[PDB]
């Protein structure tokens, strides 16, 4: 299917700037996690608004929108002046930001009820969900079967 | 389109946008009821646009007619676009015109340097996006073998082509996929992926039509 943002448009591939919201903690960002210095691990801001980090997500693929059916890269845009660039996504075995050429494309966006949820492939692929239900320690990490639920705000 | 220009009005007269609610993929109108796309460019529900230069204006020379056959080449492979072809049956045969026309099949598969025209609505900017109203063209050679799996290890197969610069610059892009590359009044390419759009090392990889007419041929007669 068609991946679309909360004012119902279809998100775009490789252009454009999206928070990764829940669909009822915020939206997805960065904390520091054993990475050293900076915040490296991909994590939901534990206050209760529609904002995070902005992500883009990229297909090789050229259609113009993101669909279920494409095998992704998924990179903040924006992020600490510190972080890897790009900070793209990789990988309790959690998803941080890399710069290595790794030319994976190991996520999808999957339909779940309503929204969506986003998986990771070796196609064999894992559900991708909350670490901890808590403030400081809700970092996005493998696990099968407990998805965690998002929609996707375009940002202005 | 990364480096292009914009076409002359109904000058690619075989170009057609796949429309789900907006733009998402080009097509090539190969006969009266028949179009050639890509199969990444699958969904269930498709509106082909014949006719179009202005994809956001009423011109007056369009034709929207409803995609009726939907059907993805049996070994389209999505996570290694192998095979990344597709064809649509429309519920209507086209009505043919000096705006709306056919683009003949290959008579046998292009040889390296064979400049081909190659068209669409998709991305103009290699860094950041931006979409055209007007439908953009780019003169491009195909590459060899060899600097394709070059540019790519490990992600070629023999139904791919390269096309275009390795010193990037001018390429397609996201929002062309499935649409026309033709070489000497043939289709012998369909836009399918890259890495970016328009970077260094980093050539347009096209879907290779010269080995399927036969599949295309046999779909035809089929259906
Ligand atoms: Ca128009």
């Amino acid at each position: 299917y068609t991946v679309h943002d909360t004012d119902g448009k279809p998100v775009l591939n490789n252009a454009g700037q999206y928070y990764i919201l829940p669909a009822k903690g915020g939206g997805l960002g960065l904390s520091n996690d054993d990475d050293g210095n900076c915040p490296l691990t991909v994590s939901q801001t534990p206050i209760d608004i529609p904002i995070g980090l902005p992500v883009r997500f990229s297909s090789r693929a050229r259609i113009s929108h993101i669909t279920t059916a494409l095998s992704l890269n998924i990179e903040f845009t924006i992020a600490p002046a510190c972080a890897p660039k790009p900070a793209r996504w990789r990988i309790y075995t959690p998803v941080k930001i890399s710069d290595d050429f790794s030319s994976a494309a190991p996520f999808q966006i999957k339909k779940f009820e309503e929204d969506y949820k986003l998986v990771y492939c070796s196609r064999k692929c894992v559900d991708l969900g909350i670490k901890i239900d808590n403030e400081k320690n809700r970092r996005l990490v493998l696990k099968e079967g407990d998805p965690f639920k998002v929609k996707f705000k375009k940002v202005d | 389109i990364v480096g292009g220009y914009t076409c002359a009005a109904n000058s690619i007269p075989y170009q057609v946008s796949l429309n789900s609610g907006s733009h998402f993929c080009g097509g090539s109108l190969i006969n009266s009821q028949w179009v050639v796309s890509a199969a990444h460019c699958y969904k269930s529900r498709i509106q082909v646009r014949l006719g179009e230069h202005n994809i956001d204006v009423l011109e007056g020379n369009e034709q929207f007619i409803n995609a009726a056959k939907i059907i993805t080449h049996p070994n389209f492979n999505g996570n290694t676009l192998d095979n990344d072809i597709m064809l649509i049956k429309l519920s209507s045969p086209a009505t043919l015109n000096s705006r709306v026309a056919t683009v003949s099949l290959p008579r046998s598969c292009a040889a390296a340097g064979t400049e081909c025209l190659i068209s669409g609505w998709g991305n103009t900017k290699s860094s950041g996006s931006s979409y055209p109203s007007l439908l953009q063209c780019l003169k491009a050679p195909v590459l060899s073998d060899s600097s394709c799996k070059s540019s790519y290890p490990g992600q070629i197969t023999g139904n791919m082509i390269c096309v275009g610069f390795l010193e990037g610059g001018k390429d397609s892009c996201q929002g062309d996929s499935g649409g026309p590359v033709v070489c000497n009044g043939q289709l012998q390419g369909i836009v399918s992926w890259g890495y970016g759009c328009a970077q260094k090392n980093k050539p347009g990889v096209y879907t290779k039509v010269c080995n399927y007419v036969n599949w295309i041929q046999q779909t035809i007669a089929a259906n």
